[PDB]
């Protein structure tokens, strides 16, 4: 599908709310599996099982590891913004 | 289940 900029806002007391899934050691993009029902990827409205992160405030996670990956995604906060693809 | 599933 087409590329997509979504915004998410978030607590500092909170996660993200979604599981994730796949990595470059895989041979797959960060995928996510899960949107928790209520949190706040929930809450933002335009993130989707499914969908491919490949960047997240600016930083490409199209080429990156499993683990990587959350270090980078759980260090984000407040307006985070996603670039992410349904394919 | 051969990939890591992480909740974040």
């Amino acid at each position: 599908g087409p590329i997509r900029k979504v915004l998410l806002l978030k607590e500092d007391h909170e996660g993200l709310g979604i599981s994730i899934t796949g990595g470059k050691e895989h041979g797959v993009p960060i995928l996510i599996s899960e949107i928790h029902p209520g949190q706040p990827a929930d809450r933002c409205g335009g993130l989707h099982v499914g969908d491919a992160i490949l960047a997240v405030n600016g930083v490409n996670l199209r080429d990156t590891k499993h683990k990587e990956a959350v270090t980078i995604l759980s260090q984000q906060r407040g307006e985070i913004e996603f670039e992410v693809v349904y394919v | 289940s051969r990939w890591q599933t992480s909740i974040i």
